[PDB]
């Protein structure tokens, strides 16, 4: 069958529900912290300690 | 509110009596003038003015039927609408001044009872009444039969209220109601239950309708009594202090038809105890259809009692299994995440419970580390617009 016949390729399955929504919530947390740092260092700033 | 403020400060009195002739006549002048003038009072005093107005109208419920009150109010608005919208009848127009005297006369014309003693008690003697109704136990195979003593003295801000009634629920039986007297160093009876013996056979002889409950777990050797109560319809401005067996308090929290009884047993079992059966019965009470805020204060019971589990850590780290066993999104593989709304039981409960989880502390460094990481993971797992309910207060109480 290595020479005559053939097959078909998909090459992408994970199917892990809890892992998928962990990845989605981690990406949401990353977007939160990224925009947090962005407009944290962008605009008018008052800190918690001195010069955070 | 009323007990808290009138134990902070003096009473909120409803004067018919003036201080005319440059007189004071004010025991309620612990701070300020109250008789003839609005703009001296405080908003604590003004709020408790409205609150005592609520509960004096509930005393008028407790002595006079609601239908008679509808008759009174229809008479008041009939005189008001007849006296209004006319050509200004001269000297015959002030019938819209329907103040306390003529209103009292209208009530007495509808139904004349002892409402002037109700005035001289609650309208004209601004006092919060505690209740040291000391439980005694007769018919513990005793000579005397089901007797309870009445006692009260607590000065500074006290008041002696006499003839009332007392509500006792039996094991499986009648609502026993018992009179009260003045001169409050008293002993009183109960209109006794039968001797409920062979209670393995007497499973449910009609507790309250068709309610289904079976426990010999109490001190049920010689105990036909379950619960003490003074005016469950909340007539008297009260702060009742007494003691029962702890099994009676915990059996009140499996089921009782009063949210008042549930949250007062919640407070009384927030004070002293720590068995694990208390935690079990609390978790049983939290998983039914009973009430919203009872379970809020029951999670606060779990908080206060698990704070007393420092050397007595018998159960698990609490309230994780309560989020596990009650919430299945897609059977929830160890984590509850998404779309738990449209049932406001679960909305208020998920709003409340992690606040009580953060109180769960045992004294090494108070170490809520599993709870901290679990709250961090809950803050991770918020929802999109599948919830159409603007997920704001859930975030706010998790930040709390």
């Amino acid at each position: 069958x290595x020479x005559x016949x053939x097959x078909x390729x998909x090459x992408x399955x994970x199917x892990x529900y809890q892992v998928l929504r962990e990845k989605a919530a981690s990406q949401r947390r990353d977007v939160e912290r990224a925009l947090t740092r962005f407009m944290a260092k962008t605009g008018e700033t008052q800190s918690l300690f001195k010069d955070d | 509110k009323i007990v808290a403020y009138e134990l902070k400060t003096g009473g909120v009195l409803l004067h018919p009596i003036f201080g005319g002739g440059k007189e004071k006549d004010n025991p309620a002048s612990h701070l300020h003038f109250s008789i003839k003038h609005p703009h001296t009072l405080s908003w604590e005093y003004y709020s408790m003015f409205q609150c005592k107005a609520h509960l004096v109208m509930r005393l008028i419920e407790n002595r006079i039927s609601m239908e008679f009150m509808l008759q009174v109010f229809n008479k008041l608005l009939s005189l008001a609408s007849t006296a209004s919208s006319q050509k200004f009848q001269s000297h015959m127009w002030s019938q819209m001044l329907v103040s306390t005297s003529g209103f009292l006369k209208s009530i007495s014309n509808v139904s004349g009872k002892d409402i002037q003693p109700l005035i001289k008690q609650w309208v004209d003697q601004s006092g919060v009444v505690k209740f040291y109704g000391s439980f005694a136990f007769n018919r513990k195979r005793n000579v005397l039969e089901l007797e309870i003593k009445q006692d009260y003295t607590s000065p500074g801000t006290q008041k002696y209220v006499g003839p009332l009634k007392v509500t006792v629920q039996e094991l499986d039986g009648s609502f026993n109601h018992t009179l009260q007297i003045e001169e409050n160093s008293l002993k009183h009876d109960i209109p006794c239950h039968s001797k409920s013996r062979r209670n393995k056979k007497k499973k449910i002889p009609l507790m309250n309708g068709e309610e289904v409950d079976m426990d010999l777990s109490a001190m049920d050797a010689d105990s036909p009594l379950l619960w003490i109560r003074i005016d469950p319809d909340m007539s008297v401005l009260r702060k009742v202090e007494f003691e029962q067996a702890d099994f009676m308090w915990q059996y009140q929290l499996r089921y009782e038809r009063d949210v008042v009884a549930q949250q007062e047993s919640i407070l009384a079992l927030e004070k002293f105890p720590t068995p694990a059966s208390r935690l079990a019965l609390t978790d049983i009470l939290e998983q039914e259809q009973c009430f919203y805020r009872v379970r809020m204060s029951a999670c606060f019971c779990l908080a206060k009692i698990a704070n007393s589990m420092v050397s007595t850590w018998t159960g698990p780290p609490a309230m994780k299994s309560l989020f596990t066993r009650m919430f299945c999104c897609k059977s929830c593989p160890n984590i509850v995440k998404t779309n738990n709304f449209m049932s406001f039981q679960s909305y208020f409960l998920q709003k409340t419970m992690p606040v009580a989880m953060a109180l769960l502390r045992d004294v090494h460094n108070l170490c809520p580390k599993e709870v901290l990481t679990f709250i961090l993971d809950l803050i991770k797992y918020n929802d999109n617009r599948k919830n159409k309910f603007s997920d704001n207060y859930y975030r706010a109480e998790m930040i709390d």
